[PDB]
């Protein structure tokens, strides 16, 4: 609860890579929910395709997925690690995907104290 | 005589699940193409209905 909730999706998507629980992509992200084991999913607001959000929210609605609203496509993809970092720490080429799903949470308490508490008040 | 070099490159639509998944305003998820009955591509991976058949992406099955 010490940190902001839109900057609290950092470490859960870091630990989404330690088991490769981040089903990166869109078709793979669509089939991630088709087997019904994903815990959380987020979405980028920057979409050229308006009906794409209607596709993904249809599966996020009836299969009990809670969502976090993030504004930018290319900002969202760096939590996978898809940005090509330089030797001094600059992302000289960033890949952004608008469907980031998770399959396993991290092993801590500093992540689910703010994300899940922000999830309980929208119920 | 002449060197005939060719390779079938792939051409992908803009996130081609929109060709598979259709959702209307009521919110029901309608998939037009065939779902493969095989288990390794079950319930998430779809076939593509062609002009005389369907075709799976994993087990390459055909129909009529
Ligand atoms: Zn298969």
């Amino acid at each position: 609860g010490v940190m902001d909730v839109n900057t609290a999706l950092q470490e859960v998507l870091k630990t989404a890579l330690i088991h490769d629980g981040l089903a990166r992509g869109i078709r793979e992200a669509a089939k991630a929910l088709d087997k019904r084991q994903a815990h959380l999913c987020v979405l980028a607001s920057n979409c050229d395709e308006p009906m794409y959000v209607k596709l993904v929210e249809a599966l996020c609605a009836e299969h009990q997925i809670n969502l976090i609203k993030v504004d930018d496509n290319k900002k969202l993809g760096e939590w996978v690690g898809l940005c090509k970092i330089d030797r001094e720490g600059k992302p000289r080429k960033v890949v952004g995907c608008s469907c980031v799903v998770v399959k396993d949470y991290g092993k801590e308490s500093q992540a689910k104290d703010v994300i899940e508490e922000y999830f309980k008040c929208k119920k | 005589t002449t060197p005939k070099k060719n390779k079938h490159k792939r051409k992908k639509v803009k996130l081609a699940v929109l060709k598979y998944y259709k959702v209307d305003e009521n919110g029901k998820i309608s998939r037009l193409r065939r779902e493969c009955p095989s288990d390794e591509c079950g319930a998430g991976v779809f076939m593509a209905s062609h002009f005389d058949r369907h075709y799976c992406g994993k087990c390459c099955l055909t129909y009529c």
